[PDB]
């Protein structure tokens, strides 16, 4: 049902095109990317702190001082990536910010395709291929691929509608 | 136009090893923003009401 | 060509080059006066292709530009049958029958306008001159051909618009939807004239070979703009059926 | 100092400038609504109300002036299609430069 | 026209990546 | 409904005669177009000729007349063009070439009647059955 | 205003089996037709009338009969570019 | 491209407004 | 509603293109799915004059009649699409006629079907069309309601719908 | 090679008067030339 | 009136350019 | 539109006015 | 320049309509007060095909 | 055109592009690098590398 409403979206919203969305996968890929890269850099500056090949029983709850080496990551990532944190306050501050912020932005564009108030086309390039008929974009195609997803599945996905497309009027590719 | 085709010709959506990719982003973002707010939430204070709490901590 | 595998040939370029005959080669094909013989395996290369461009002046001179090739070797007409008749008087008579008789072949201009043209030699009929009892390197069939749409009735342009298929109108607009003359699609049927010079005739293996010079119009997008007028150069190979 | 984000916690203690600044905030709503009226004002075609009444033009803050009574121009039309009416000082024109006139004192109240 | 807009953006956020990385404030330890 | 008499009862040769499979006719029938028929018809769809489908329309219009029991029997045992002109016994799987149709060495008669019962039964069940490939 | 192949529709060819412009899927609810003497008619076309689709040289006693049985559901009009080029009358992309 | 006519505008002001005013915190800072 | 007052005119006695004239212009422009609030984008700007063009006539009423004396309706597009098939039915819900995207197998097409169609009130009041070119693009006219002439030259409108104050607030 | 710290940098100041002299001339250079940029 | 296109985007940025040079300077005076 | 120009440029020299007045650098005797 | 062209034309014998078609047009298109340089305004910007126009 | 410093290219022999074209009116020409392309992405790189001088 979810995947339903998901391709529902991109079918008669053109969702994907929403500024909004994209901020939304923007702050969710990057919560995913912060959240991998935080873990793995802990664990690979972590102090030698017990004599174990297990890493993970040199650590005590009410102990003071810093499990892994803040400066050895910051030097780590400032060489690799050119730059790097340098306040652990604001890492998870960052953190917690940036899929935060994302869902909030998607969440705005939703409520925009409540009032099929969508970002659906850029009326340029729609003027330009009705014009001219050799003007292709990766952006047309998707147009394309949204009429016919509409097409062949409204009559099943709206059943209260009664909606009946005779086969000649479904759009669709040469052979296929 | 790469995903929506794949969709098309391959059911990524009804496919478990994309299923768990959605776990892992979704999760991701979850750790993230609770690691985040939990160390946020648990900060001493080192800090006034004015300034920054992230000057509370010290580089190094 | 020459008398190698598919294995030499595969990835070489060598697969798009009409076979060649030799050098010591001035032979003729004595042929009966009413009698028609077979053509076998035809081949055009296409070399040279120029676009007639259009100056917005007036009634000047519109000097055929040298354009170059985007599409890759995929330029040449091969395995090709046909018949020559030699007329009453002594007329030879060309007639291309079928075969791999067209190309799609995209041109690049000075000045960054591509020219996609329909290559093709598709229903040519040639006639040379009366009073021929033989093929010679004096043979120069000239004649006609048939060039059909670049693109088929069954092609949609990326608005989903075509001839037997798609869209009738501008759906993305649909206030103004009727408003576009491309909504009307049209699949016009050109006209070309091609000439085959013979220049080099080996009568004991019938083969003939010879420079070409065709002239056809260019694509015209179903219609949605003037077809530009295209010359092509370039050599062609045939062989004879003399029994 | 203070972060940006914190830069309006100055007033939170000072209630003579946390008036101030409601003031100040009162006063550009105000300002806005009499100028997105007289912009409104000077774009609206007000000779067809039934095929090009004002929702067609992307008219936003005249309905709410006509909501409430506020009907008719000092140029003459009236957004029920009549004309020649007399609505007196309160007219689009005369609510739109209210609003100015109440935002700038406001304005002054404001800095006071 | 539209295109030098968008070269302008993309070249603002290029020359700011190069700043923050080149003129990057020194992490000190103290 | 159930999988009624009615809804198994099919023409059984052309002048007018009627048969009804039992339950287990069906069932068996449908095993074998899943196992040896879905290949290449999948839902009536003809993969490699779909100008020749499964679908009543089409089995109807052949000639002579597919839409019945025998009809489509003799077929699986001699298949010819839709036209009933050309020999296709080296084209189309059938009992009668187990030497090059191995698949199928193993069929009774009884299981060719299954398969041409259900291929009988199956288009009023399914709306879809015989239509175009992508449908 | 319709291209060229809507103009088709318009007239007969949108009613019955048009001998110069039906692909020959259109021959198949013609019993016995598809796909031998529906491909021997496409081949002998075009026809300025119907009954010259009896005169196909080399026809056979029962094919002759079959196009005399169902001469009924023909039509001939003139051959459109269109619907002919490329083969499309054997095979325009519908499957 | 016939594009929205306020689009360069727009997109200059939506850039320029807080560059100008992060640029002038920044440079105001330590004052 | 437009409907019960032409079918109350029709019950005194008045004819079609009678009852059909006495309904108001500005009736017929809510009935037309460009008004509806919910057919514009985030990013199309401005007034919805800017869209199709500021409203200048009703055309008056199509009936859609085929060959064979039936009268069809044309599916209006729904809010949710963008594009939508063009389809005719019958009183019994059962479709007569429509415009093929593939032509080669179609069987109810507007030229097939002998589709033409005739106005009442309106600016087109009393004329009937058959070239099968203009009733498809009155059909497509239909799909979005009752039908009107647009001055798209004084916003230089750009074909697609806007959202009114209402979707906006 | 080091970065010292370059000792010849100034401070640079606008007083508000100078802030107010300058926005007026901007504003007034603005009046002026508006009507010949639109034309 | 049909004005230069470029003369709102010329217009602002005219005024606005300078503007921000002179409040940057006068905000972080006394840095 | 350009007449929203005209009247931005005047009221900003006009605000600037106020302000030059109303928030001068007080002269100070020193 | 262009006058004299023409008159040499017409000393050879050339027709009136012959001797002015032998004239380039590029020649007669410097002969235009349009392309003098001296024509202009301080803000009437941008191209010389945004006055007149291009040249056909 | 209101063309600026294409003619400054042309003065000192830059007359042809990478596109095909030539100021003076011929076509297919081949200029090498040193075409109008070639000449202005040489100032851009060029300019790069004062730029990085500069903060050196
Ligand atoms: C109520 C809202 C809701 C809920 C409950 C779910 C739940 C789920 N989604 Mg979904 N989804 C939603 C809204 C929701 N979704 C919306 C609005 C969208 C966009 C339209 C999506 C798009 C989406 C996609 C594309 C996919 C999912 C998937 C999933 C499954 C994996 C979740 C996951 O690991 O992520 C992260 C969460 C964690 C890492 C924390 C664990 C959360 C678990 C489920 C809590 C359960 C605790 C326990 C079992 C409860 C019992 C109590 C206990 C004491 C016994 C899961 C069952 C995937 C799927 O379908 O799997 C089969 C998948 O591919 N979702
Ligand atoms: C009546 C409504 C209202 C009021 C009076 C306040 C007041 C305050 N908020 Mg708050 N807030 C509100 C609504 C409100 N908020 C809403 C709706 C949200 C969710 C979006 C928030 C989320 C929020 C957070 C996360 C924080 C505050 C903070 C504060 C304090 C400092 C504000 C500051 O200096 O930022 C100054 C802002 C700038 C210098 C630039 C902001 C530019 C914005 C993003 C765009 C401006 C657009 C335009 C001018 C505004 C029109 C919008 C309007 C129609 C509503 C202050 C007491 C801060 C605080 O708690 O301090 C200790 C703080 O961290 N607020
Ligand atoms: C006497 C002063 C005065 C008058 C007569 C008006 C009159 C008008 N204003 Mg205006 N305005 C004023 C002052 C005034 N304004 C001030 C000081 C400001 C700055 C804040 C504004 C800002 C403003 C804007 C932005 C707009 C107007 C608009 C309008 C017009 C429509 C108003 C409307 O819809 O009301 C709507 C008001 C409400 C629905 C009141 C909501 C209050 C809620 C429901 C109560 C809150 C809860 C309650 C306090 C708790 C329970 C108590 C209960 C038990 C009793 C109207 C001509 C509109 C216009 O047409 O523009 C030209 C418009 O958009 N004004
Ligand atoms: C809620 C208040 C409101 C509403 C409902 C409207 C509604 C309307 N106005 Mg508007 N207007 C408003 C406030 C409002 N206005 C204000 C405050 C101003 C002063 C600037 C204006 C000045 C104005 C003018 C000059 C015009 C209108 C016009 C219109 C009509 C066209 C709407 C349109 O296309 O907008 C388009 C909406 C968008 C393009 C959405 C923009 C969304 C932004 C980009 C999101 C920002 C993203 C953000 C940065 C994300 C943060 C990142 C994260 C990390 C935090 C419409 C009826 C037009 C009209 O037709 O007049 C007759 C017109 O000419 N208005
Ligand atoms: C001297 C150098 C120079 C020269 C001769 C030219 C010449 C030309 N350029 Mg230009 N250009 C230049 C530098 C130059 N450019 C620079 C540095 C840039 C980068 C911004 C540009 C970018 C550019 C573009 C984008 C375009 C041109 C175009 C053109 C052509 C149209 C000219 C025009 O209308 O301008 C108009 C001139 C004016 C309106 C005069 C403005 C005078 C100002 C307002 C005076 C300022 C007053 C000052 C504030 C007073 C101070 C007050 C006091 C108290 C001190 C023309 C051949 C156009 C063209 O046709 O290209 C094919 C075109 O599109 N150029
Ligand atoms: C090897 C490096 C190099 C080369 C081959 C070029 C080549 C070119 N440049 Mg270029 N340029 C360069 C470096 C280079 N540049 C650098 C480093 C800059 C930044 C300053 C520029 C900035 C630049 C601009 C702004 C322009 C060019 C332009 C051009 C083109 C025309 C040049 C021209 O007219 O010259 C003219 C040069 C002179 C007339 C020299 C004047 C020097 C005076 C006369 C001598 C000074 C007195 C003397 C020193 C004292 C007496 C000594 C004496 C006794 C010997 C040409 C393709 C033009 C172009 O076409 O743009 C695409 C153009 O407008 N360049
Ligand atoms: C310094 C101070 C100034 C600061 C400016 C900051 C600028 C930012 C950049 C502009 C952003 C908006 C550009 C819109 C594009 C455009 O061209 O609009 C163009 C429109 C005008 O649109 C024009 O209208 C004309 C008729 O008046 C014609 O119809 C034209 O065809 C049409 O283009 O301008 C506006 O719409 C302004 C009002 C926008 C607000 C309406 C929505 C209110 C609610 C918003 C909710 C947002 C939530 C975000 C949350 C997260
Ligand atoms: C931040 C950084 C950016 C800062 C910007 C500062 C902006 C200032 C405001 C712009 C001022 C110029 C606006 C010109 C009006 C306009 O629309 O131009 C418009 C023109 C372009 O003009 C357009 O051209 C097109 C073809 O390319 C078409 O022909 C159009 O019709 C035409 O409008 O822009 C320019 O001309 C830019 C070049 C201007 C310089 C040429 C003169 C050089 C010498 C100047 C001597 C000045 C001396 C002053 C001394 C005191
Ligand atoms: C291989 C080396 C070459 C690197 C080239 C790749 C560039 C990557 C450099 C990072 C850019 C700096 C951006 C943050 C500016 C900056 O300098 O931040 C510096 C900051 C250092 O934080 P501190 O802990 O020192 O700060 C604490 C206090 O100062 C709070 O302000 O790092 C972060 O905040 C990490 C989170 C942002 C990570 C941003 C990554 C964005 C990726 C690029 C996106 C733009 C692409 C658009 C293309 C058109
Ligand atoms: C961007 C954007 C936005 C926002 C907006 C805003 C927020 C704005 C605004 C606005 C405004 C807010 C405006 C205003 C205004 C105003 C005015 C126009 C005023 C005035 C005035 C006056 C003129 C006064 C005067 C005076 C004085 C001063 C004192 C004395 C008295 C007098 C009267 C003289 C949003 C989010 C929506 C979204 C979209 C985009
Ligand atoms: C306003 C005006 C004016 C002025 C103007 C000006 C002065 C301007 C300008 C301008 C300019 C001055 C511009 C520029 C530019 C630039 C560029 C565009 C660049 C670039 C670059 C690059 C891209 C590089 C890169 C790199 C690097 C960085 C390093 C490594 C290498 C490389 C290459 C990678 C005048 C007075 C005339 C008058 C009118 C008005
Ligand atoms: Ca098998
Ligand atoms: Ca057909
Ligand atoms: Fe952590």
């Amino acid at each position: 049902g979810i995947f339903r409403f998901i391709l529902f979206l991109q079918g008669f919203h053109n969702w994907t095109l929403n500024p909004f969305h994209m901020m939304g996968v923007a702050g969710i890929l990057g919560g995913a990317l912060l959240c991998a890269i935080h873990g793995a850099t802990v664990e690979n500056t972590l102090f030698e702190d017990g004599e174990d090949s297990n890493t993970f029983r040199a650590f005590e709850p009410t102990q003071a001082e810093e499990t892994y080496s803040m400066v050895t990551a910051n030097r780590f990532w400032s060489q690799i990536f050119g730059i790097a944190f340098s306040n652990k306050r604001w890492l998870h501050f960052f953190m917690l910010f940036v899929p935060v912020t994302g869902l909030w932005m998607s969440s705005v564009g939703i409520v925009g395709l409540a009032l099929n108030l969508r970002a659906y086309d850029f009326v340029s390039q729609e003027l330009r291929a009705a014009e001219d008929p050799e003007f292709e974009t990766f952006y047309t195609k998707n147009i394309l691929l949204n009429e016919g997803m509409r097409a062949w599945m409204a009559p099943q996905d709206q059943p209260h509608e009664n909606f009946i497309f005779p086969e000649e009027v479904l759009p669709r590719g040469n052979a296929l | 136009n790469f995903m929506i085709v794949f969709q098309a010709e391959h059911n990524i959506l009804m496919h478990p090893f994309h299923m768990l990719g959605v776990a892992g982003v979704f999760g991701g973002s979850l750790f993230s923003a609770m690691h985040g707010s939990l160390v946020t939430s648990s900060l001493v204070r080192e800090t006034t009401e004015v300034e920054s709490q992230n000057y509370g901590y010290k580089f190094g | 060509k020459s008398q190698l595998t598919y294995d030499d040939i595969v990835n070489t370029g060598l697969a798009n080059v009409c076979p060649e005959i030799s050098s010591f080669t001035r032979g003729t094909i004595e042929v009966e006066p009413n009698t028609k013989y077979f053509v076998s395996d035809f081949c055009m290369e296409p070399q040279e292709y120029f676009v007639k461009e259009e100056p917005v002046n007036k009634r000047q001179k519109a000097e055929y530009v040298k354009g170059k090739v985007l599409t890759r070797q995929t330029t040449s007409l091969e395995q090709i049958r046909g018949s020559i008749a030699v007329g009453a008087d002594g007329t030879l008579t060309f007639k291309e029958k079928d075969g791999i008789d067209f190309q799609p072949i995209t041109v690049l201009l000075p000045g960054g306008e591509e020219v996609p043209f329909f290559f093709t030699v598709k229903n040519f009929t040639g006639t040379t001159e009366p009073g021929f009892t033989s093929i010679n390197s004096s043979t120069d069939f000239v004649g006609d051909f048939n060039v059909p749409s670049y693109r088929g009735a069954g092609f949609l342009d990326p608005k989903a618009r075509g001839l037997y298929t798609g869209y009738d109108n501008a759906v993305a607009l649909p206030s103004a939807a009727d408003k576009f003359r491309t909504n009307k699609k049209e699949t016009p049927l050109g006209k070309g004239t091609l000439s085959l010079q013979v220049t080099q005739v080996d009568g004991s293996t019938g083969e003939i070979a010879g420079i070409f010079e065709s002239e056809q119009p260019s694509d015209t997008d179903l219609g949605a703009k003037e077809p530009l007028d295209v010359k092509v150069r370039g050599i062609f190979y045939g062989r004879v059926d003399t029994d | 100092g203070l972060p940006w984000y914190r830069v309006h916690t100055v007033v939170l203690n000072d209630p003579g400038r946390l008036i101030s600044v409601h003031l100040m905030h009162t006063a550009l709503v105000a300002g806005w609504a009499g100028s997105m009226a007289l912009y409104e004002l000077a774009i609206f075609d007000s000779s067809d109300a039934v095929l090009n009444p004002m929702w067609r033009q992307g008219m936003f803050v005249l309905p709410f002036m006509a909501r409430l009574g506020v009907t008719s121009s000092w140029n003459g039309w009236s957004v029920t299609g009549e004309t020649g009416l007399d609505p007196g000082f309160w007219s689009f024109e005369g609510v739109a430069a209210a609003h100015i006139v109440l935002s700038g004192l406001l304005f002054l109240a404001a800095v006071w | 026209m539209e295109s030098v807009a968008y070269i302008l953006v993309l070249t603002m956020a290029l020359a700011v990546l190069f700043f923050a990385i080149a003129f990057r404030e020194p992490p000190r330890i103290e | 409904v159930e999988l009624t008499e009615s809804t198994r009862t099919i023409p059984l040769d052309e002048a007018g005669g009627t048969t009804t499979l039992t339950a287990r006719q069906f069932t068996n029938g449908q095993k074998i177009f899943v196992d040896t028929c879905t290949q290449c018809h999948l839902q009536g769809k003809t993969k490699t000729n779909n100008n020749v489908s499964l679908g009543l329309a089409d089995l109807a219009g052949a000639e002579p007349r597919r839409d019945n029991v025998l009809a489509l029997v003799e077929f699986l045992k001699n298949p010819k063009s839709y036209d009933g002109e050309d020999d296709y016994s080296e084209l189309h799987p059938n009992i009668s070439r187990p030497d090059i149709y191995p698949e199928m060495r193993n069929y009774t008669e009884d299981d060719i009647f299954d398969v041409a019962g259900y291929t009988l039964i199956a288009p009023k069940l399914d709306e879809r059955w015989g239509g175009t490939i992508y449908f | 205003e319709l291209n060229a192949v809507d103009a088709k529709l318009t007239t007969d060819f949108g009613q019955k089996i048009d001998l110069n412009n039906s692909d020959i899927r259109d021959f198949r609810g013609l019993r016995g037709f598809y796909p031998n003497l529906a491909s021997e008619i496409i081949k002998n076309a075009p026809y300025d009338t119907v009954e010259e689709v009896l005169d196909i040289p080399g026809l056979s006693e029962t094919q002759k009969s079959r196009l005399e049985a169902n001469l009924g559901s023909f039509t001939v009009t003139e051959p459109s570019i269109e619907l002919t080029s490329g083969d499309d009358r054997i095979n325009p992309g519908v499957y | 491209m016939q594009v929205n006519n306020l689009g360069f505008i727009a997109s200059i002001l939506f850039v320029l407004v807080p560059t100008v005013f992060l640029l002038i915190l920044f440079i105001q800072t330590g004052k | 509603e437009i409907q019960r007052r032409v079918d109350s005119q029709l019950a005194e006695g008045a004819s079609l293109s009678e009852a059909w004239s006495t309904i108001p212009e500005k009736l017929a422009f809510y009935d037309y799915v460009g008004n509806s609030p919910a057919k514009g984008g985030l990013f199309r700007t401005g007034a919805m004059n800017s869209g199709d063009g500021i409203a200048q006539e009703w055309i008056g009423h199509p009936i859609f009649k085929d060959k064979e004396g039936r009268e069809l309706e044309v599916r209006r597009m729904p809010n949710f699409f963008e594009t939508f098939p063009v389809i005719m039915t019958d009183a019994d819900g059962v479709v007569r006629a429509d415009i093929p995207f593939r032509r080669s197998e179609s069987k109810f097409s507007v030229e097939q079907t002998g589709v033409t169609v005739s106005f009442y009130g309106g600016a087109l009041d009393g004329q009937t069309f058959s070239n099968p070119s203009d009733v498809k693009k009155f059909a497509r006219k239909a799909q979005l309601g009752e039908g009107f002439d647009f001055d798209t030259e004084t916003f230089n409108s750009d074909g697609v719908f806007r959202t009114s104050p209402r979707g906006w607030f | 090679m080091d970065r010292n710290s370059n000792p010849n940098r100034q401070p640079v100041e606008l007083n508000r008067t100078s802030l107010y002299l300058g926005l007026l001339l901007v504003a007034v250079l603005g009046i002026l030339f508006s009507s010949y940029f639109f034309n």
